[PDB]
């Protein structure tokens, strides 16, 4: 399974069947079907692989990186320190990459899930997903196929220039 | 049809727009004029996850009709009693829009009698 | 009367429209029976080796290796640099080349003007 | 195998258009040499074609039969 | 249209040999689409496509 | 057994297309003339399309003036 | 790469003591075990190179270049062991000899970690190219066709002989790791305008450049199957590595020096695939059409954006696989009527069913037919010239239009039709012939399960 | 589908349309009666009767073999060499 | 032997689908998505019991 | 015009081949069946009125206006034979025709399924090259100085002889094979 | 899409009027009917155009099956103009042809009134390119008259096919 | 093959010119050359520039797919002009006559468009009216700001 606070769905409301007509649908019969001829093999199947994965438990891990320093705090043309910086800016761009991914698929399961009245029901969704591709826009946007945490920290700078300078025009 | 050619082939001073109207206000020639009643709640046509299109005036009938047709499935063919119940009302909120529009033909008509007669007058 | 038929360049004239179909002359006897031999002897030397129970292999084509010749190789030692080679190969060579070098060059010149003056919807681009 | 071909002393243009044809071409002085070429066409059982508005209605009585006798069904069956 | 066309159909029947308008021959030659098109289009694409790029 | 070919003249029918050919045929008009019976609104018309001129200037507020 | 080096280099006395029946099944058996071998540079990560020594390292682009480069070598000797059967027996060592050198060039090319070191081996790789060329081509203009091979390659790789020397001369290194952190921005003067010519005009040769292509439909055409296959496959994407390693060092002048040759390469693809439409040699059909293809990768090099660069590398590793087996194709042919016009053999799909479905097989992935990777590269090319400019697409689908016309083309006039009456000498799909056809068209319909490995170092 | 022709059938077809044509008396016919020389009929009339032959069997007879099928033998044995008869 | 087609072709690959679907595919976020089913009122719900309220009375109108 | 046997079409085969062209392109017009035949007797009348003509510069122009004449009054889709160039289902069973050479390239375990049949295959191909030296000498002594001049073939001469040049017209594909 | 659509479902059930070649007359017939669907998305009807996909893929499928069972009892005769008198000759194929000929032209509560008599019902009833619409109908007019073209030089009258049935 | 019977350069003098009519395989009236401007034809001849659909398809030929001859000399466009490509088959209506028919008939419809774009049918109708504000709150308003009251009464 999951984290249901990083995938996010809300609780589910599904209406009792209440049927109008004497005619019996065939959906349920064939859920039945599917229960007796179908799931339950199925299930037995998967019992049998599950002890058979339990009679030898062993695991995998997550491999964590130490905070290295980054290229700011590194002297210019020292490749030992740099590399590392430009090694860990490498790691956060691609993390960075996985996060926008997950609030797409947050965005378009929000959409399919709401259905027909999705432009309402899912506000927070669209918001979160503009400001993490405004955040990823102006942290890695137009740096090129030869990026760097040089060309980021480049263009880091142009925009607080930028920055600084509609704040002391405004003031 | 005859409309068209009165706009296009007469004259379109007196015929109304259909893309901007009423220019008139909704109180001129009225006496407490009531608004019109929305029975379903935002809330139950919005759970309903009925078509925007659909979330007109009238949508309580649409949603007896699709409540109507989930409970009698498969019978597909027991609920023509709600689903004319719900054509029955689209019909009369047109024939209020066609009210709409003749409204605001005969008070450009009117506009054009009035414009008349100051000319005429003074 | 009847409306003519005009030829054109990808309509051709029809072989029984056209007045040089019914000519009794002589001369055009003489043509016609001197393509008739050109044609039947071709046509003999084909049959000749296409027939043959020895043979295996290709008919080689003489025509077809040199329509292929004259579309491949002959084509460098019969030019001349001259006033319509050289008109035609500015005009096609060098003239498309001039003509979307002005049109990419304006419309990204236009481009990187909206951009740097953050005038373009650039609101979700961060696939480039 | 061996197929047996009718008889051609058979197609006779009398009855058909072909007869009419050769009418209006012996009006103007002409003879129809291949009339009984085509006479098979217009005899036996490809004559008296339909019209367009009998081919249409195809089986329109049966079906008028079969309405009539479902509308005395639900006639008599809602009592 | 049935009834238009059955007019059309029946004075087929009758001993009337008109020549051909200039309706049947647009409405019979496709248009004159691809009499055109098909001619046309490949001709200029493939003389550029040899007499210019390739020679 | 199959059918013979046979040479200018009408050829060899099974009594089952014949049969079958009538049957959808009444088929065809049975549904036609049954729909027609039961709907009757989606060809000639729903609902009365009312006269926009007949309708009186009180109910649409146009005062005299 | 030494466990790379060292075997392609045990293959000459692996080839050179074989008994005279034993050197085609030898070296195509341990040239398949390199080949194998060739998968543990996979060993790739997200953030770093794999970095073997001082003199050679690895990442995601030099990567699927290797295991392509590898894996051709068993199939050229597949190709050029039949109409070299009658060859004597010396010379059969010494054209197995040129082709394991060959490919010993190439794999100490793409891993090649210092750029000088990275110019001889790439030009390294003429001499066995040019050996193979003028002495196993097939007809007088082998020789001419070497000349212009070799003499396109060195005016256009001598002044980057120099300029190599001046970036060790003023940055200290040629080391590409280090340059990837000692790059200092290249500004806006004439000598930084002849800078920049001098580092990409060798590669605009070897990709190549529309203009400077005229070495190709003649080089590609005289040479032997082998020649071609590697000349296609390998030898074309020595320019697209070498210009993905060097525009590091050339920016931002490269945002205004790209300007003539995007011209060049997008009007180029159009002048080329509409010369595909008007060839009658087969074999010179696909080398314009090779032509075509490499002109999207020299836009998508020039316009440096990520997607550009993934499709650039699976645009060069499809069109290998795709190139290489429509030129084993036009053999299979060529060994049977002994000519490469196209017109002559006709209405094949009657005389050879399977080799037909190949035909299809090669000319689907031609036109780039999706999922496949040449679709792929071919796709995100698309996507970034899009971005680049938003006219180009109009260049791109025509683009696509004409690609498509040429392909069936070729598998209509040669599959399609009657057949040709005086032909006789059609014999049936050899098994070897088959075999060569799957082993190109299996990987390439493989990659596309799992495309994710050729997609550069910046997927 | 498709039956197969004979030189019997196709020679029964080819007089049975030649013994429906109104310039053809029936019993002077025979399978060498030559249209010109024994039958008396103008080249417009071969013409015809090649044309009819065409409607009768469904596939055109070209020009340069129509006119040179002078005898109903002519038209059999064209008939049987392009349909490929007696297999 | 009468039937194996509905064993082969179908029911096997139902087997193989569901166990695909049920223990590595729905174990994965967001991979079947399922709209949320149609609420109206007068319904009860499953998972929480509460009774949806009906509609406002009906200004009748034939 | 182009033939194989004429170098052109006399006066007399363009008549004929006009007529032709213009029955069909009459029927083309006139569908149904009593309708085209009353229009074909009617041409065929209109062919009779200038039968005997003897000014052959008059014929020529009659011949030449009765093209115009057809080239004005033609259908724009004429009715084509399924078979006939043009037609729907021309040339469709070419892939299917596969030339006799290939069954010397067949394999020997699939040529034992038929024995009796590349048995009798054998006499055929021995045949043909027992007849080749005869009918290729049989050319050579009676074809003209200067090459052939039309593209007829002589017949066997001889008893015990074949006709020169006959194997690819007698081992020709069937049309429905 | 209004007025491509109409264009096309103008020019192509034009073009159909005078053809000969049944399945060309039945190609005509099914890019009209495509014109007619993107008639219909172009009066904002994507559910109508999606209704008449499923609608028209039954009756035209079934006339391309009927045209193929004439062409192969008439030995592979695609033509109209030697066909007729196949009323009783092929009876199943003449019930199936005119009841899919009745489906396309909108005979009432067959399967093509389901979808196509709505769409010119919300064609007529919107605010619509004028010209389209007019168009439209006739295209619909010209259905009609493909259709009865079909069904006269195929079924109706007398044979024109060859003598050996 | 050999060398005298590959082509050569553009024949000026008319011996050369029929030694290039006998290396052809066509009668010296017959051979025509293309003009020598230097464009790289030399002696080829100017075949009458005809598709191969024109060619007579009931006669035998050499390559009947192709409907050419064995040692017949091949146009400069043969590969253009196949017959599954560009057609020069006369027309039963002129050349310019389509064009004139298909721009009008093309140029005609888009006016015709362009005017019923400019006069648009309708019905004698009102606009959709839409409850809680014309639907703010389910078109993608926020929640946060209120809009203005937009009101429908009864009529
Ligand atoms: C890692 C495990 C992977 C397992 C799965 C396999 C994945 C793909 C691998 C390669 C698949 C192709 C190989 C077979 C075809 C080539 C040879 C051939 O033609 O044989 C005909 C022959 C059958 O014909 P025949 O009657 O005997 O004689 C042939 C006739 O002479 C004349 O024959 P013909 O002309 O009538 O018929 C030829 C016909 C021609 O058919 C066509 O032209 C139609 C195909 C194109 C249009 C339709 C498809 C469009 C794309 C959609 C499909 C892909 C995505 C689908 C998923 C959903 C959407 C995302 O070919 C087919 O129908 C082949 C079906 C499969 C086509 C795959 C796509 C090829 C099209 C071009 C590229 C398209 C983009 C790339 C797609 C890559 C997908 C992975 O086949 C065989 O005998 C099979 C030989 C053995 C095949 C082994 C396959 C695996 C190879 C890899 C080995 C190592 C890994 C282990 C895997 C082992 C699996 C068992
Ligand atoms: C395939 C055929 C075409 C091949 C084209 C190859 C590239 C075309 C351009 C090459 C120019 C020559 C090499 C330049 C190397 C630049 C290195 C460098 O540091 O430059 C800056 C240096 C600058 O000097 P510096 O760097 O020492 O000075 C310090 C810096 N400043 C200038 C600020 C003080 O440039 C030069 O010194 C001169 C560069 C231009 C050289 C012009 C002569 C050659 C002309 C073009 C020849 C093209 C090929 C001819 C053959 C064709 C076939 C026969
Ligand atoms: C220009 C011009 O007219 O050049 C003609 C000249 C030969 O002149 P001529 O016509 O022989 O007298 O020809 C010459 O002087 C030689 C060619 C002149 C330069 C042509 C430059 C463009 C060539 C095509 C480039 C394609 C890329
Ligand atoms: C034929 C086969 C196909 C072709 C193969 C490739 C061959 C050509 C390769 C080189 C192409 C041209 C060079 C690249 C141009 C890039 C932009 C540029 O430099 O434009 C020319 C220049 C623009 O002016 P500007 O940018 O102001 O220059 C001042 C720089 N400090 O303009 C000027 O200043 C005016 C012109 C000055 C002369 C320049 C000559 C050197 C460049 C061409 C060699
Ligand atoms: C919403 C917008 C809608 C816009 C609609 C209007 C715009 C498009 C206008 C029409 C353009 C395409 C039509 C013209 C080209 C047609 C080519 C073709 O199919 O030719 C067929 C021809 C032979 O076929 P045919 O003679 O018909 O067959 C009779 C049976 N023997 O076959 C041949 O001769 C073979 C030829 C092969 C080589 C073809 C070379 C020409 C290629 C042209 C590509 C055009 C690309 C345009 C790109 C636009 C990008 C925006
Ligand atoms: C006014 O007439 C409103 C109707 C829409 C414009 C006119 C449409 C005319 C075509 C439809 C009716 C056809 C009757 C034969």
């Amino acid at each position: 399974s999951w984290d249901k606070d990083v995938y996010p769905e809300p609780p589910r409301r599904t209406p009792a069947p209440s049927p109008q007509t004497s005619l019996p649908n065939p959906i349920t019969y064939l859920t039945k079907a599917f229960d007796l001829l179908v799931d339950r093999p199925v299930t037995l199947v998967r019992e049998f692989i599950e002890r058979q994965h339990a009679k030898n438990k062993y695991y995998y891990y997550h491999r964590e990186f130490r905070r290295v320093p980054d290229i700011t705090e590194c002297h210019e043309k020292d490749v030992l320190c740099m590399f590392e910086a430009e090694m860990q800016w490498k790691r956060d761009y691609k993390v960075d990459q996985e996060i926008v991914n997950i609030i797409q698929e947050r965005l378009k399961a929000c959409q399919q899930r709401e259905g027909e009245s999705h432009r309402q029901n899912c506000a927070k969704e669209l918001q979160q997903f503009t400001q993490v591709v405004k955040a990823y826009q102006d942290r890695y946007h137009d740096l090129g196929a030869h990026y760097s945490a040089r060309k980021c920290l480049a263009k880091q700078k142009q925009r607080m220039l930028a920055e600084r300078k509609a704040t002391k025009e405004a003031a | 049809g005859a409309h068209l050619a009165r706009r296009y082939l007469g004259d379109a001073s007196v015929e109304p727009e259909p893309l901007r109207m009423p220019t008139f206000p909704p109180d001129y020639g009225f006496p407490e004029r009531k608004e019109r009643e929305m029975v379903a709640t935002q809330q139950e046509m919005n759970d309903a996850q009925l078509v925007l299109q659909q979330r007109d005036y009238c949508a309580h009938y649409l949603i007896r009709f699709l409540k109507c047709k989930r409970d009698s499935f498969p019978n597909f063919l027991a609920c023509k009693h709600e689903q004319h119940d719900w054509d029955y009302c689209e019909h009369l909120d047109y024939v209020k829009r066609m009210k709409e529009f003749e409204r605001e033909r005969r008070l450009l008509q009117r506009k054009k009698r009035r414009e008349q007669r100051e000319a005429d007058m003074a | 009367s009847f409306p003519k038929y005009e030829p054109s360049r990808l309509a051709s004239l029809p072989t029984t429209l056209d007045p040089a179909e019914y000519d009794i002359s002589s001369e055009t006897r003489k043509a016609q029976a001197e393509r008739l031999a050109i044609r039947s002897r071709l046509k003999r030397e084909y049959q000749l080796q296409y027939n043959d129970p020895s043979r295996r292999g290709v008919v080689e084509d003489p025509a077809l290796i040199r329509w292929t010749c004259a579309r491949s190789a002959n084509v460098y030692p019969n030019f001349r640099p001259n006033t319509k080679t050289s008109l035609l190969g500015a005009l096609f060579g060098i003239g498309p080349l001039i003509f979307w070098y002005y049109v990419f060059k304006t419309d990204r010149d236009r481009k990187e003007k909206l951009i740097q003056e953050g005038k373009l919807d650039r609101t979700f681009n961060i696939s480039y | 195998s061996k197929m047996e071909l009718p008889d051609y002393k058979q197609w006779k243009i009398e009855g058909t258009p072909l007869e009419t044809v050769q009418e209006k071409l012996a009006a103007r002085g002409l003879r129809d040499p291949w009339g009984r070429n085509e006479a098979w066409r217009y005899m036996g059982g490809f004559a008296n074609n339909v019209s367009f508005v009998g081919a249409l209605l195809k089986g329109f009585k049966w079906g008028f039969a079969a309405f009539v006798v479902a509308v005395g069904a639900e006639y008599y069956l809602e009592s | 249209g049935f009834i238009l066309a059955l007019e059309i159909s029946n004075t087929t029947h009758y001993l009337k040999f008109n020549y051909p308008s200039n309706t049947f021959k647009f409405s019979n030659l496709l248009g004159y689409y691809p009499t055109i098109m098909h001619r046309l289009t490949p001709y200029m694409n493939l003389t550029m496509s040899q007499k210019s790029a390739s020679s | 057994a199959h059918i013979e070919p046979r040479y200018r003249q009408f050829p060899q029918l099974t009594r089952s297309q014949v049969i079958q050919a009538e049957f959808f045929s009444a088929t065809m008009w049975f549904w036609i003339l049954w729909r027609f019976w039961h709907d009757s609104d989606a060809v000639l018309g729903h609902f009365p399309y009312p006269d926009p001129s007949q309708w009186t200037d009180e109910e649409l507020g146009i005062p005299p003036d | 790469m030494l466990k790379y080096i060292i075997p392609t280099m045990m293959l000459m006395p692996l080839t050179w003591l074989s008994k005279n029946s034993m050197i085609w099944i030898n070296t195509t058996l341990h040239s398949l075990l390199i080949s194998l071998t060739s998968l543990l540079l996979l060993n790739q990560f997200g953030d770093n190179s794999l970095n073997f020594s001082l003199t050679f390292f690895s990442d995601s682009l030099s990567t699927p270049l290797l295991i392509l480069t590898m894996w051709l070598l068993p199939l050229m000797l597949m190709a050029s062991q039949h109409h070299l059967s009658k060859e004597n027996l010396a010379r059969k060592k010494l054209f197995i000899s040129m082709l394991i050198l060959l490919q010993l060039f190439l794999i100490m090319t793409f891993t090649a970690t210092e750029l000088i070191f990275f110019y001889i081996m790439f030009e390294a790789t003429l001499v066995p190219t040019l050996i193979i060329i003028t002495r196993w081509g097939n007809q007088t203009e082998r020789l001419n066709a070497g000349l212009y091979f070799l003499f396109y390659t060195l005016a256009g790789s001598l002044p980057l002989l120099v300029a190599l020397i001046y970036i060790q001369n003023t940055m200290g290194s040629l080391n590409f790791l280090i340059l990837q952190y000692w790059v200092q921005p290249m500004p806006n003067s004439w000598s930084n305008t002849f800078m920049w010519l001098a580092c990409m005009m060798a590669f605009m040769v070897k990709m190549p450049l529309y203009g400077l292509h005229l070495w190709l439909p003649k080089a590609h055409v005289e040479a032997p199957i082998a020649g071609s296959m590697v000349l296609a496959a390998i030898l074309l994407k020595l320019g697209g590595y070498g210009m993905m390693r060097i525009t590091l060092l050339l920016n931002p002048i490269t945002d205004f020096m790209a300007y003539p040759f995007i011209m060049l390469s997008l009007w180029g693809m159009i002048m080329t695939s509409s010369i595909c439409l008007r060839q009658t040699d087969l074999k010179s059909l696909i080398a314009y059409s090779s032509v075509s293809h490499m002109a999207l990768v020299i836009v998508a090099i020039l316009i440096q954006t990520p997607w550009s660069y993934m499709g650039a590398t699976a645009l060069m590793i499809a069109h290998g696989l795709t190139s290489s087996m429509l030129f084993c194709l036009a053999n299979s042919n060529y060994e049977r009527v002994h000519s490469r016009t196209m017109i002559l053999a006709r209405g094949l799909q009657t005389l050879l069913p399977l080799m037909a479905a190949w035909w299809l097989l090669a000319s689907l992935t031609n036109l780039a037919l999706p999922p496949s990777i040449n679709l792929i590269g071919e796709l995100f090319v698309v996507m970034s010239t899009f971005s680049w400019s938003n006219i180009t697409i109009i260049l791109m689908g025509l683009n696509m239009v004409i690609t498509a016309l040429y392909s069936l083309y070729m598998l209509i006039t040669t599959q399609r039709g009657k057949h040709t009456h005086h032909i006789n000498n059609i014999l049936p799909s050899f098994t070897r012939e088959n075999a060569l056809m799957s082993l190109h068209m299996l990987p390439l319909l493989l990659l596309s399960l799992n495309p994710k490995i050729i997609l550069g170092p910046l997927y | 589908d498709a039956p197969p022709l004979t030189l019997e059938g196709i020679k029964d077809r080819v007089l049975y349309v030649l013994k429906l044509y109104d310039k053809i008396d029936p019993e002077k016919l025979s399978v060498n009666s030559h249209f010109m020389k024994d039958l008396g009929l103008d080249s417009l009339d071969q013409v015809e009767i090649i044309m009819a032959m065409e409607d009768e069997f469904g596939f055109e007879i070209p020009d340069i073999d129509a006119e040179k099928l002078m005898c109903p033998q002519e038209i059999v044995d064209y008939i049987a060499d392009k349909k490929d008869v007696y297999e | 032997r009468h039937s194996i087609f509905a064993f082969t072709h179908v029911l096997i690959p139902v087997w193989i689908i569901h166990y695909y679907l049920k223990y590595h595919v729905t174990t994965k976020p967001y991979t079947i998505v399922e709209k949320k089913p149609r609420i109206f009122p007068g319904d009860t719900i499953l998972e929480t019991g509460e009774v949806i309220p009906p509609m406002k009375e009906f200004p009748d109108q034939h | 015009a182009f033939l194989p046997s004429a170098a052109y079409l006399t006066h007399q085969q363009k008549v004929l081949q006009l007529y032709k062209r213009a029955l069909r392109h009459l029927e083309s017009r006139c569908v149904h069946r009593d309708k085209y035949r009353y229009f074909a007797c009617l041409l065929r009348a209109r062919f009779d009125e200038h039968k005997n003509e003897k000014d052959m510069v008059k014929a020529t122009q009659l011949l030449r206006e009765a093209e115009k004449e057809f080239w004005h009054g033609q259908h724009p889709q004429p009715y084509i034979f399924p078979e006939s160039p043009g037609g729907t289902s021309y040339e469709r069973y070419e892939c299917y025709k596969v030339p006799e050479w290939c069954l010397d390239d067949w394999h020997p375990s699939e040529k034992a399924m038929y024995p009796d049949y590349f048995a009798k295959r054998e006499q055929w191909k021995k045949l043909r090259r027992e007849s080749w030296e005869r009918e290729v000498k049989q050319l050579q002594e009676e074809t003209p100085v200067g090459g052939p001049r039309t593209e007829a073939l002589p017949p066997a001469r001889k008893q015990g002889d074949l006709p020169p040049l006959w194997w690819h017209i007698v081992t020709r594909p069937r049309e429905r094979p | 899409m209004l007025c491509l659509g109409a264009m096309t479902t103008l020019f192509t059930a034009m073009c159909a009027l005078t053809q000969n070649d049944i399945k060309k007359i039945i190609a005509f017939s099914t890019s009209s009917q495509l014109g007619l669907m993107m008639v219909t998305i172009g009066i904002n009807q994507p559910h109508l155009a999606f209704l008449h996909i499923c609608t028209h893929a039954f009756f035209k499928a079934m006339l391309f099956m009927c045209s193929g069972s004439i062409i192969h009892s008439l030995n592979d005769e695609q033509d109209i103009r030697k066909m007729g008198g196949l009323f009783k000759a092929m009876p199943f194929t003449t019930t199936a042809l005119i009841i899919g000929s009745l489906a396309l032209t909108g005979m009432p509560f067959l399967t093509g009134f389901y979808s196509k008599d709505l769409i010119i019902e919300s064609a007529n009833t919107s605010y619509t390119n004028a010209w389209a619409l007019l168009m439209t109908l006739v295209a619909t007019s010209f259905t009609a008259i493909y259709s009865t073209r079909i069904i006269f030089f195929a079924l109706l009258g007398q044979p024109r096919f060859p003598t050996l049935i | 093959i050999t060398k005298d019977m590959l082509p050569g350069p553009y024949p000026k003098t008319p011996e050369e010119r029929a030694a290039a009519a006998k290396k052809y395989n066509m009668r010296v009236e017959d051979y025509e050359p293309y003009p020598d401007d230097g464009m790289g034809y030399g002696d080829y001849p100017k075949l009458p520039d005809r598709s191969q659909q024109e060619r007579d398809p009931w006669y035998d030929w050499d390559h009947p797919d192709l409907r050419l001859n064995w040692g017949e000399p091949m146009h400069w466009d043969l590969d253009m002009y196949i017959r599954n490509r560009v057609d020069t088959s006369p027309t039963p209506v002129n050349w310019n006559l389509m064009c004139k028919h298909l721009f009008g008939f093309v140029a005609f419809m888009l006016f015709m468009f362009w005017v019923g774009e400019t006069y648009p049918t309708y019905q004698p109708v009102g606009p959709k009216q839409y409850p809680y504000n014309n639907l703010y709150l389910e078109r993608g308003g926020d929640p946060n700001k209120e809009p203005e009251p937009v009101v429908h009464y009864e009529i």
